RNA sequence: GUGGAAGUCUGUUAGAGUUGGUGUCCUACAAUACCCUCUCGUGAUCUAUGUGUAGGGGUGAAAGGCCCAUCGAGUCCGGCA
RNA sequence: GUCGGGUGAGAACCCCGACGGCCUAAUGGAUAAGGGUUCCUCAGCACUGCUGAUCAGCUGAGGGUUAGCCGGUCCUAAGUCAUACCGCAACUCGACUAUGACGAAAUGGGAAACGGGUUAAUAUUCCCGUGCCACUAUGCAGUGAAAGUUGACGCCCUGGGGUCGAUCACGCUGGGCAUCGCCCAGUCGAACCGUCCAACUCCGUGGAAGCCGUAAUGGCAGGAAGCGGACGAACGGCGGCAUAGGGAAACGUGAUUCAACCUGGGGCCCAUGAAAAGACGAGCAUAGUGUCCGUACCGAGAACCGACACAGGUGUCCAUGGCGGCGAAAGCCAAGGCCUGUCGGGAGCAACCAACGUUAGGGAAUUCGGCAAGUUAGUCCCGUACCUUCGGAAGAAGGGAUGCCUGCUCCGGAACGGAGCAGGUCGCAGUGACUCGGAAGCUCGGACUGUCUAGUAACAACAUAGGUGACCGCAAAUCCGCAAGGACUCGUACGGUCACUGAAUCCUGCCCAGUGCAGGUAUCUGAACACCUCGUACAAGAGGACGAAGGACCUGUCAACGGCGGGGGUCUUAAGGUAGCGUAGUACCUUGCCGCAUCAGUAGCGGCUUGCAUGAAUGGAUUAACCAGAGCUUCACUGUCCCAACGUUGGGCCCGGUGAACUGUACAUUCCAGUGCGGAGUCUGGAGACACCCAGGGGGAAGCGAAGACCCUAUGGAGCUUUACUGCAGGCUGUCGCUGAGGACUCUCACUCCGGGAGGAGGACACCGAUAGCCGGGCA
RNA sequence: CGAGUGGCUUGCUACCUCGAUGUCGGUUCCCUCCAUCCUGCCCGUGCAGAAGCGGGCAAGGGUGAGGUUGUUCGCCUAUUA
RNA sequence: ACGACCGUAUAGUACGAGAGGAACUACGGUUGGUGGCCACUGGUGUACCGGUUGUUCGAGAGAGCACGUGCCGGGUAGCCA
């Protein structure tokens, strides 16, 4: 047979890459001695081609200009503040220690300094739950309580652009241009409607797959395809 | 409203697509100033064409259920 | 369109060119390489032994 | 009434496509052409140039399509008498 | 094309004049690529030119391309390369990270040139005139100098400014026409320097409680109009440039609509629409310097790609020349180009063929099928069904009007803009040509726009939004690499991966036995190392104990693969077909039966329906809109038919010139029969038959063309599949090494990651190397 | 029940061709056979007539148009000697 | 190179209870086939004449083009059914 697609992509050719030159910022938190007097003012709100929601650009005391993963609810003139002194509102960063439990969170940090990981499209937020010396519980959107470090860094408020997965791209075109500023080969093709050659589910005089979708986790590159280790199917039991 | 889709896609499609711009479009009491004056400038950004205040806000609506309550707490 | 003829009349692109080093019309002037004698892609001279019979 | 939206309509505008005639041609004008007819024509549009992906590998809105008249595994030489 | 004429040994096609035509986004003008001297001149005709040639893109010989201000050059783009590092057995191999370099000639960014003249051939390059830019030097000014601005940007709608062009009025110069008084051309003049400024923004004044404003949105006591002011545009106006230039001459003036160019307002995005160099910021004089490369010509029905002077293919700018009209449409005509989509002469010119016109009466009877053809048509007025997702259906359908002439009205600033009125009036016909829909109904399919088999399939197939399930918290899931490393990712679950279904609407039943996937598991099974036993002065080897993933076993799961019967009033094997739909694009029987429709209907539609063998995201049903998709009906139409005729153009036939190919064992005037390996011009018997030639339509040579695609055979091949054989990657798992201190646990010091670092997280695990068991058509 | 003729169907066989004898149906155009559908001349009749029925000789001529279906076949309609 | 049919007279006759209903012969026409011909009807008739739309030659007159007639109306000869 001939290689799949999902092995075509990681080849990481044109077609498959994302049009990085055409990004704008890699958002991430500031690295600040210590301290906290570090603050700056909103000077615009941009769109971030990323990730299809806002982006605030802020000009800190120390010079800095530099663009940011905006919550709810920030506009041009406000003043965000980063650092374990920062107060408690909205655009601010600071510990989830310092920050004051049953808060919405966005852009929360893995591993302290990482810039951010957690929380950071469109409308999401975590929910900082437990507090302690040495853990802080902090509810990720997919609804999973994940234990950090009370030292990792996060902003207050819900990410900007919420509500963006509710009106209906209603046509191809529209899902054409969205495509077109990520990572990702579109249209697609049914593994059902290819020749055996080309997909384990191609080939048969009808459309349909050849034996069973569901497909353990040891499967090989070129194989695993369908459902992936599924724990189960359908919508019934 | 969703009526330039000509005699295409269906209720549903047509049906959100214009009660949410309905809502989009709304004359929106602005925060920089009580004025129902906030325009949407793109996907989350909006505007108060009265005290040029730039903000963050839902994709299609300028307050998001979400966002309100993070005032709260 | 028809691959053979019609599809012939756009055949304006320059590819090959006289070689720097070799003298031959190789050098491919948008790889920057020579298909004849290597010329950009190696200091030596591309010899290959399939270019003859094996026994000679 | 204003406004002027639309993978919106008419349209041989340019441009793109290729339904029927199973016409003409079929040692051709042409190793895919000619004429009439027909479809699209503000968009998932068309197009020039530059540039990337290479052979069990690409590329593929998937026809086993396409990768220089070469494709259910290109072409060249070699293995090879 | 034709008639004259020119040249010449020779002229249908080389040149001149005339008459006649063709080309209008091209057959004109300017160019990119590509070609490469094809460009110009002279001399030629052996070659090449679909005939000829005195001609030529041919042959020979000469000549021809001139730049500070056009391009390159410089900058950076997708991206490329080189060096270092690292990998690899190794490299001309290979990913990342550094550095450097490369990467745009029409068409990205960008310091600066216009006018005239000139050659056989160049020309913003040469010459004359005028102008401009950069650098450097000198002199004066200046201490400013880097903040900021610019370069620098998407799609849609739209206002204002405004040049050329076009047109209008009028004047002047020249030309044309000659029933009139019209018709045509011209009426010129740059770069640059100086100056003017709408729009936007802002300031003062002012003081609106309802006013201001727009094509539209809109504006305001947080200060509206008005008034004054700051900043501030054109490739535009104006002055110079210019008793420069150009013109035979006059060498105009106003206007309208306004390409270019300038400047504003609005709207859209699950889409956000380059960068760098450079410039500005930041004066003036005088002088000096401004190298290097490109520059000819073609740019196409003869200079390019397609073996050809190929009916194919091939990017950009001229989209404002006139009438016409909605128009960058048709048709006609300028300017400019051409008669080289390059063989001619002759026959009322037959048959036959290709394109085509018209055909009485009938009117789809033709045919698989209205295939082909035809009908309809532009604009305004009236009017418009079922159905529908309320958008649509819809130009539904149907009905009427339409020219010219005279005089007017209304809208608007006006148009050489538009809407109307009254009277008169011609034709068979007023969208008079051209341009220019035939209409209606039922059913099947896919929702729609879109995609596809370059070259027999355009479709119901793919895609799609929409629906659904699966995996993953990112040191992730998925995927690429042998490695070093990499895509996704400037991404983070409203994510993105992997799949199925395929708009909306009503819905989506029952089944976990087999198979798959996933979870659990007392017990059973389960490799190697280590450990114990036997054995061996050691070893091979035999047994045992412990036992991971996996399996047995158990559970979960069908919008996983799939299934939804036989029998009787349960059995196989889990269940036993629910809503719906149904003789279906699925129904064998079959032209099922009844009905509609027709004279007649294997068709079509409706109903019934026991469904050989329908049925729910292997999606079921339904459904408006859409369609070069399949079937059927009606009106209209007509040479499709009855049944053919006549005509038009190009061939065909004859003549001059040019000049192939296919095919050929031999013989050959055959016909009827026979025979033969059963399908004979050639054998046998008869018959017929004087030779040669022209035209024809193709009966035969089992005609020519292709070592049959069908079928079988070969211990032939390849692509594909799988619970075929055997193996190989890969995933999971145990063990060993790295690996350290104190059957469950602590720690830090290796090792890993985060963090700039201090330092934090993790930590003897993980990674990596080795081996063992399992899964393993992903691959061989 | 028995004896045959034909070579249209079907089956059987594997002689001919696999370095190819172009398919079914249709169409168009030509010749033929007779086991005669009509027409001419006859015989019988359960032959009154009329209309038929059965048979003989006979191949000169004729044997047509349409609806469903690709159909051949066949079903159906109206004309017809 | 002619095949076949229908009709009238025969005849409401023969025959027959009646209903019904022939023939020999003589005529008239139809259909199919065939050969020829064009006075007549019809088609053609890019010979010809007229009308008229657009555009060009200034208008007028008179012309060109609109595919091998712009279109519309009429149409001689010939050729045809
Ligand atoms: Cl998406
Ligand atoms: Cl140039
Ligand atoms: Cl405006
Ligand atoms: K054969
Ligand atoms: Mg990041
Ligand atoms: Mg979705
Ligand atoms: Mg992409
Ligand atoms: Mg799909
Ligand atoms: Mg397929
Ligand atoms: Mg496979
Ligand atoms: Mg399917
Ligand atoms: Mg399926
Ligand atoms: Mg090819
Ligand atoms: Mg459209
Ligand atoms: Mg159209
Ligand atoms: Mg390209
Ligand atoms: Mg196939
Ligand atoms: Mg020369
Ligand atoms: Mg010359
Ligand atoms: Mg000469
Ligand atoms: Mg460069
Ligand atoms: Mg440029
Ligand atoms: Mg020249
Ligand atoms: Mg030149
Ligand atoms: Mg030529
Ligand atoms: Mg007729
Ligand atoms: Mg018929
Ligand atoms: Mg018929
Ligand atoms: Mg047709
Ligand atoms: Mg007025
Ligand atoms: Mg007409
Ligand atoms: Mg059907
Ligand atoms: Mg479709
Ligand atoms: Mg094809
Ligand atoms: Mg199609
Ligand atoms: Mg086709
Ligand atoms: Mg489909
Ligand atoms: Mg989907
Ligand atoms: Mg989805
Ligand atoms: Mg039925
Ligand atoms: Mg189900
Ligand atoms: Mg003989
Ligand atoms: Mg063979
Ligand atoms: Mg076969
Ligand atoms: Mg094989
Ligand atoms: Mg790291
Ligand atoms: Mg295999
Ligand atoms: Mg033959
Ligand atoms: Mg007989
Ligand atoms: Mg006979
Ligand atoms: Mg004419
Ligand atoms: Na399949
Ligand atoms: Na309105
Ligand atoms: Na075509
Ligand atoms: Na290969
Ligand atoms: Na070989
Ligand atoms: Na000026
Ligand atoms: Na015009
Ligand atoms: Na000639
Ligand atoms: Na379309
Ligand atoms: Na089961
Ligand atoms: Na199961
Ligand atoms: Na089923
Ligand atoms: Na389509
Ligand atoms: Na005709
Ligand atoms: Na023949
Ligand atoms: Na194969
Ligand atoms: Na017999
Ligand atoms: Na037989
Ligand atoms: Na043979
Ligand atoms: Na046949
Ligand atoms: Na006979
Ligand atoms: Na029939």
């Amino acid at each position: 047979g001939r290689r799949i697609q999902g092995q075509r992509r990681g080849r990481g050719t044109s077609t498959f890459r994302a049009p990085s030159h055409r990004y704008k910022a890699d958002l991430e938190h500031r690295k600040v001695e210590d301290g906290d007097v570090i603050a700056g003012t909103v000077v615009d709100i941009e769109h971030d081609p990323a990730r299809s929601a806002p982006v605030a650009a802020v000009e800190f005391e120390d010079g800095d200009r530099r663009l940011i993963l905006a919550p709810e609810g920030v506009g041009v003139g406000d003043e965000l503040q980063v650092g374990v002194s920062a107060e408690i509102a909205p655009g601010n960063t600071l510990p989830l220690a310092e920050i004051p439990e049953g808060v919405p969170v966005c852009n929360v940090e893995s591993s302290p300094g990482d810039g951010g990981k957690f929380a950071r499209a469109s409308g999401v937020n975590a929910q900082l739950l437990t507090h302690d010396r040495n853990v802080a519980v902090v509810k990720l959107p997919s609804g999973e309580m994940k234990r950090l470090d009370p030292q990792c860094r996060a902003t207050i408020g819900v990410v900007a652009g919420g509500g963006r997965t509710d009106k209906p791209f209603v046509k191809a075109g529209n899902k054409h241009h969205k495509m077109k500023a990520r990572g990702t080969k579109w249209p697609n093709v049914r593994g059902v409607a290819m020749n055996a050659v080309d997909h384990p589910f191609g080939g048969g005089g009808r459309q349909h797959p050849g034996k069973p979708k569901s497909i353990s986790r040891n499967a090989p590159p070129g194989r695993k395809v369908g459902d992936i280790a599924s724990k189960r199917t359908g919508r019934g039991g | 409203r969703s009526g330039r889709f000509g005699a295409r896609y269906g209720r549903v499609s047509r049906r959100r697509v214009a009660e949410i711009e309905s809502e989009m479009n709304e004359d929106h009491a602005c925060p920089n100033c009580g004025e129902d004056r906030v325009d949407r400038q793109g996907t989350g950004i909006w505007q108060c064409s009265y005290c040029d205040y730039k903000f963050t806000g839902g994709s299609y609506k300028p307050e998001t259920p979400g966002g309100k309550t993070v005032r709260r707490s | 369109t028809g691959a053979g003829t019609p599809s012939q009349g756009k055949k304006n692109t320059t590819t090959h060119t006289k070689c720097r080093r070799c003298g031959e019309k190789s050098y491919h002037t948008k790889k920057k390489v020579c298909s004849s004698c290597g010329f950009g892609k190696s200091a030596k001279r591309r010899d290959y032994e399939w270019q003859s019979k094996a026994g000679e």
